[PDB]
């Protein structure tokens, strides 16, 4: 099975940098790949197609390069509508791959998360179920990891998170992430904690409770 | 055992 | 000028069959090698291909989902419709259809192939969930600088909208995209952070149309 993989994963910019992207492959493509730019809530839109071809009515900042396994798309000075995802793929073997795409963001001082714990209300453990949700507020980058600890026990698969979009004034990110339990494994169990690892901080931030201490 | 593209060769 | 447009259900249950429909202008699939393709996207993820079928009616499937895909084309509708069986959650996207060119012709001979190395012209996509749930309205728990917010649990389907203060508060507000749950139901979190000193009156505004449910919450320390 072929693979596409591309490189960074994610990058951070700012308007007027000079920016590439590449896009390696586990065999030969010849001259078939094509570049394209995604932006959120909208279909992706072709830059360039063969490997190096510039798609008509795409601006000239655009250019690509490479055959065989190693391509790279560079954009020459960065514009706002250029914050996005991009994306590389292949046409020279069925099925024709895509690669997992590269988001390009806005760059900004590096800003660790404010992490704050909820435990689930009264109200909700009535119903059965008891979800703990833990914030980590306005940081950058985006990479960040989450790890639910229950009696010091790690949590695995009853958690789901979600992240916003970049500010457009901060140019930071936030994510939530929601532990969920029945009402008899909470009442299980004392302390419920929030271990947060970022870029950011020196070490890993660990924001908890007990449960029932009253 | 990858099969090659319409256009392809 | 060439366009496409996808249609079809915005809503399936698992096992039940999804018929897709890219309907297109600007070109026909009689025209010498010109294909269309389908291409997925689930929710903050990637592109995965999954078709493509020719003017000549040659078609090819991606190889993980071939038994449960279908292309066909209608040239003299200027459609293709895709079928996909046995649906599951998993199978929640949004599905893009796209044109591929055909080789560059002179007097009718082929003379570049270097155009067809693109899917150069997309559809705007259709957004397709698959759940067995049926419209539900949210619970709504309080999560209690400062930080709060409202938990919006258990509804469906997309989406709702969240305010706080009846929209007078926006600074510091951050409402986070739904997940899908196991359950076939969403849930999100909407919080605002505010100097510990303010802890004024704070009230998240939820309105989730599907089911006429409206609630109004107020959250305090």
């Amino acid at each position: 099975a072929l693979q596409l993989t591309q490189s960074p994963s994610s990058l951070s910019a700012s308007v007027g940098d000079r920016i590439t992207i590449t896009c390696r492959a586990s065999q030969g493509v010849t001259s078939a790949l094509a570049w394209y730019r995604q932006k959120p809530g909208s279909p992706p839109q072709l830059l360039i197609y063969d490997a190096s071809s510039l798609e008509s009515g795409v601006p000239s900042r655009f250019s690509g390069s490479g055959s065989g396994t190693e391509f790279t798309l560079t954009i020459s000075t960065l514009r706002p509508e250029d914050f996005a995802t991009y994306y590389c793929q292949q046409l020279h073997f069925y099925p024709h791959t895509f690669g997992g795409g590269t988001r390009v963001d806005v760059r900004r001082t590096v800003a660790a998360p404010s992490v704050f714990i909820f435990p689930p209300s009264d109200e909700q453990l009535k119903s059965g179920t008891a979800s703990v949700v833990c914030l980590l507020n306005n940081f950058y980058p985006r990479e960040a990891k989450v790890q639910w600890k229950v009696d010091n026990a790690l949590q695995s698969g009853n958690s789901q998170e979600s992240v916003t979009e970049q500010d457009s004034k901060d140019s930071t990110y936030s994510l939530s992430s929601t532990l969920t339990l029945s009402k008899a494994d909470y009442e299980k169990h004392k302390v419920y904690e929030c271990e947060v690892t970022h870029q950011g901080l020196s070490s890993p931030v660990t924001k908890s409770f007990n449960r029932g201490e009253c | 055992l990858l099969e090659l593209d319409k256009w392809a060769s | 000028r060439i366009t496409l447009k996808e249609s079809g259900p915005p809503l399936v249950k698992p096992t039940q069959t999804l018929t897709l429909t890219c309907s297109f202008s600007g070109f026909s699939l009689s025209d010498f090698g010109v294909g269309v393709g389908w291409i997925r996207q689930p929710p903050g993820k990637a592109l995965e291909w999954l078709a493509i079928i020719y003017s000549d009616d040659d078609k090819r499937y991606s190889p993980s989902l071939n038994t449960r895909l279908t292309i066909t084309k209608d040239t003299s509708k200027n459609q293709v419709v895709l079928v996909m069986t046995r649906v599951s959650p998993v199978d929640t996207a949004t599905y893009f259809c796209a044109h591929r060119r055909g080789p560059t012709t002179l007097f009718g001979v082929p003379i570049a192939r270097g155009p067809v190395n693109a899917m150069d012209v997309w559809g705007q996509g259709i957004t397709v969930t698959i759940s067995s749930t049926s419209t539900k309205g949210p619970s709504v728990f309080p999560l209690a600088t400062a930080a709060l917010g409202c938990l919006v649990k258990d509804y469906f389907p997309e989406p709702v909208t969240v305010s706080w203060n009846s929209g007078a508060l926006t600074s510091g507000v951050h409402t986070f995209p739904a997940v899908l749950q196991s359950s076939g139901l969403y849930s999100l979190s909407s919080v605002v952070t505010v100097p510990s000193s303010s802890l004024q009156t704070y009230t998240c505004n939820v309105n989730h149309k599907p089911s006429n449910t409206k609630v109004d919450k107020r959250v305090e320390p």
